[PDB]
Parts: structure tokens; C-alpha cells; sequence
């Protein structure tokens, strides 16, 4: 038993990590067979983050222009391109370590492992949730854009998040791996804002079901509710609507726990209108919604890859 | 303001 | 910017985990060189466990009594002994992909990152900290003996626990990669309690350091403290007591921000006296111990192996 | 009491 945010096994991605210099400017690459993946703010100077003419900067640059490492080798760039917010070098080497991959666009609410890195080493790995407003609450400093995140199953490497900024409060904005931005917003030192964040309520409701099986029960109460009398609840406090689909992505915690989800809904609504009173749940004092149901089954049952 | 992650 | 609990990389430790049968009974070993570790209960069966004579146990197995996987690749077994409560098993084949490494036993206060693992392959990669009554908060379940915490510098892997046993509240307990528990514990299903824990003041300290850096300062206050008053108080809420040598070593943090560490420890103090009154640190409601000093220093910093 | 965590 126990319960812990857990990253995926980082081994795959580790593999593929590059560092891509373009001048004075250095971040991280991603070394999938004879492509490096990169975001375009490499070919960027310091004034140039301002109002940066992408095109323009680009047709100055040369193959020879990025220098591209993995750890001791130089790899020799053949060509380049610029595919949206993402560059891809074409190199003269395939990736021996590439591994089984696709690249997909996940949802907000759905986590991924980041494989936090700098000079194209890896400094640590860490579970985040794409948050409604499209960002992530990362961990990331300077140097740290070109770091990758990831989910794994079997053998079968899903790359969905490549990072690319920090916007104001700390949280962090990036793109997916065809380079199109999650959320509205661009790769320029300009003003944006993330939007107001909101709770995502089926991933609360997955971690209380991890909780109970457990042993932590205390929050169960005796009545149910009906979804419609629980989403004016839920939306009081900043709580993403509950639908149908929630529900039945929930039936597997259900039905191992006994619980139906209207009576775990019922609960929650408790613990939202009167709080935990200085008591925890899984050791904490806040609700937790950076576990998706997947997740907890994950964890619970222990799928291995 | 946002600001881009790369290094020096 | 950001803060995040952070585990190292996994893959140079996750090229190292087999599986380990012996007739029912199957948890992980850890291949290096020519040598698997293992937990020494896998020689055991479900009625053993109540009080096991390992010598008697071990005594009737042969070589070929232990299979050995590798993923695909069966291991010959050519050898077997027992090193306190750690099976070491001699094979025929050594592992090329050993990693650089040490054996290590760390001290209470200390973190290491665990790799879960179910039948040879890992679930999962998390930071924990080794209790000050030598258990540690993980995630484990039956299957996962046999999986290895450790840290890393530069190239080189510290192994400093195996995992063998759940105890009560959900708790979990270990050896050194020598076979030794950390505490007094025995690997027998007995009756056995972890003893009263405490909150590693030092680690607190360390976080609320990090907090700073990260821009949330609402809790400095304005006093300062000297070292004895601090650990009275301290010492009424189950804190351990603050050394001269923990406040040396939380000096690089000190110097970053301009706060002395018997100031912080004025704000401690505070918090601990007066609650956060619905206020957050961190994303935290309550105050963070698994961080080392050398934990912030090496997220804030970026530093990479 | 203390549980040993092999598996089956
Ligand atoms: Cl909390």
C-alpha cells in the first residue's frame, strides 16, 4: 500500500536527449532517428525574444550554424526546417537508442512524466497535468526549454508536451511535438497571462477511490446525490463540470471500491462545503486532482512497462 | 511577461 | 521557476532489475556484474514467512531451484549465499549494462529515489526520505521486494535500499545493499511497529528556502531566534532538534537569499505556533520534510548527471 | 503485523 505521485520510468527518453546551440543560445533537443527536435527559439539572441521574425532569422542561419551534441558526439547538421514553433535538424546519424514512439496532442486534464533537462543531460523526473487553462505547474529554469514530457505504455514511448516558456505565477506554457502551442499563446517576451484555472474534478474523484482502497475512508458519508445537483456544487468552487463520460471512465474504481460514483460525488460535495476540519487524506490537507482515474489504477494495480 | 526558457 | 518533488533519472538502474522465482514465490533482483541481489524471503513460501529458518530454507535449494529473467533472457544460476537478509546469486553471464556504482548506507533525513518494480520491469520512479524511525513513506505492493532505491552523482549510482516489508499504517522497510535493515526490524511476518516518527526540522528549513527563492515570502517575519529557544519549541511539536551542523549545511542556501538560518528558524517558529491560517507555501498546506538541503540546491540550480 | 511483499 501507499500512495505516491509517480513518474514514468524515464530510461526511453533519457536516450534521446541532445543539446542544440545556435550562438550563444542553448537549450535541449529531442534525437529521434535522424531528425532533432527543437523549439525555434534556439535561433533566437536576447533582443530578438522581444518581436522575433522567425523566417527572417532562420534563412540567416546555415546547417553548420547549430551545433548539435549528444553528451561526446557531434552530430553534423544536413538540414533544417521550421515546422510552426518547432525546429527539426535533420542530422547524419540515426538515434541507435530511439525507441517505439508516437507523437500525440493530450487533452487538459491528462498527465505525463517531464523529464526535466539542461545541456541535453537529464537533472530529474517529475508527473504534471496539463491544467484546463493549458498550462503545467512545472519545475524549470533557464536552459530547461527543449525538455520533453511523456507517457509510456508497454514499450511505446507517446511524446505530448516539448517546453518551451514561464509565464507570470510560475507556471509554464509549451507545445506538442508538431509544435503547435497548447493554450492560446505564443513563443514572444510579450505580455500574456495563464487564464483562471480550475479544479479538475474527475481526477479529485480518482484520488479519493485511491484513498479509500487505502484504507483512508473517513470522508465517506451515507447520502448520494444526482450529477446535475452535484456539478451546481462543483462549479461554486471552481470545479470543472462532471459528465457522463467522467463517470463511466470512473466505473472501474467504482466497482473495485463498491462505491457508486454519485455516492463519492455526494462526499466530495461534504468536503467542499465544509472543508477537512485539520484532517488529511493520502497525507494531504488539499484535495489533489493531478491523478487521472488511469493513473490510480496504474498505481494501485502496478502496470509495468 | 512570458519568457522563453533557453540558456546562455 | 517551480518546485516539484523530483526523482533522478531511472535509466541507468532500470537496465539493472531481473526477476527472481523461486516455485511460487517471485519479487526483483538487481543484476551487477556477474551478481544478482535479492531479498533472501523469495526462498520463501506463504506458510514460511510466520518464523523462517532461512538456513534450513536455503540449505535445499540448488542453483537451478532460482530462475533468473532478464526480460527475455533466462540467467544461468551458477552459484548462490546469503549475506544477511540479501540473497546473492552467482551468474553466468555479466550484465553489460552495470552502471557505474556504490554501495552506500545513508542516514535518517536523507532521500534517494525508489524504482518500483513488479516482476522485473518498473511501474514507476519516486523520491522518499529515510524516517527518523528508519521506515519510508512509499508505494509499494506485493511484488515490489526487490526494488532499489539510490541516488546519483555525475556517473555514478549509490544504491542505499532494497525493499523487503509493509508494516502497520502503511509504511515500508528496508536493507542496505548489504543486507542489513534500516532499523530494528527482522524479515519475518511478526508483530513489529514502527516507532513514533518526527519531522526533520533541518529538510523543513530547506523547503521554506526554497519557498523564498521561488518568490512566496509571506511567512518572514521580522525576529530573530537563537538556537537553543528555537529547539524548545521545536521539540513540543515533534520536530527533531536543529545541530550546528544542519545549520552549516543549510549555509549555501542562507547566502542565495540573504537570510540567516536563525531567522528562518524565527519564522518556523511562527508557523509552528500559529498555524498557516488557510495559507499555502509552495502549493503546500502543511510544511514539507523530503526535501534535503542538497535536494533544493540541486532543483534550483539545475544541476544533471 | 509486518508483511513480506514477494509476490505469487
Ligand atoms: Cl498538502
Amino acid at each position: 500500500s501507499g500512495f505516491r505521485k509517480m513518474a514514468f520510468p524515464s530510461g526511453k527518453v533519457e536516450g534521446c536527449m541532445v543539446q542544440v546551440t545556435c550562438g550563444t543560445t542553448t537549450l535541449n533537443g529531442l534525437w529521434l532517428d535522424d531528425v532533432v527536435y527543437c523549439p525555434r527559439h534556439v535561433i533566437c539572441t536576447s533582443e530578438d525574444m522581444l518581436n522575433p521574425n522567425y523566417e527572417d532569422l532562420l534563412i540567416r542561419k546555415s546547417n553548420h550554424n547549430f551545433l548539435v551534441q549528444a553528451g561526446n558526439v557531434q552530430l553534423r547538421v544536413i538540414g533544417h526546417s521550421m515546422q510552426n514553433c518547432v525546429l527539426k535538424l535533420k542530422v547524419d546519424t540515426a538515434n541507435p537508442k530511439t525507441p517505439k514512439y508516437k507523437f500525440v496532442r493530450i487533452q487538459p486534464g491528462q498527465t505525463f512524466s517531464v523529464l526535466a533537462c539542461y545541456n541535453g543531460s537529464p537533472s530529474g523526473v517529475y508527473q504534471c497535468a496539463m491544467r484546463p487553462n493549458f498550462t503545467i505547474k512545472g519545475s524549470f529554469l533557464n536552459g530547461s526549454a527543449g525538455s520533453v514530457g511523456f507517457n509510456i505504455d508497454y514499450d511505446c514511448v507517446s511524446f505530448c508536451y516539448m517546453h518551451h516558456m514561464e509565464l507570470p505565477t510560475g507556471v509554464h506554457a509549451g507545445t506538442d511535438l508538431e509544435g503547435n502551442f497548447y493554450g492560446p499563446f505564443v513563443d514572444r517576451q510579450t505580455a500574456q497571462a495563464a487564464g483562471t484555472d480550475t479544479t479538475i474534478t474527475v481526477n479529485v474523484l480518482a484520488w479519493l477511490y485511491a484513498a479509500v482502497i487505502n484504507g483512508d475512508r473517513w470522508f465517506l458519508n451515507r447520502f448520494t446525490t444526482t450529477l446535475n445537483d452535484f456539478n451546481l456544487v462543483a462549479m461554486k468552487y471552481n470545479y470543472e463540470p462532471l459528465t457522463q463520460d467522467h463517470v463511466d471512465i470512473l466505473g472501474p474504481l467504482s466497482a473495485q471500491t463498491g462505491i457508486a460514483v454519485l455516492d463519492m460525488c455526494a462526499s466530495l460535495k461534504e468536503l467542499l462545503q465544509n472543508g477537512m476540519n485539520g484532517r488529511t487524506i493520502l497525507g494531504s490537507a488539499l484535495l489533489e486532482d493531478e491523478f487521472t482515474p488511469f493513473d490510480v489504477v496504474r498505481q494501485c494495480s502496478g502496470v509495468t512497462f | 511577461s512570458a519568457v522563453l526558457q533557453s540558456g546562455f
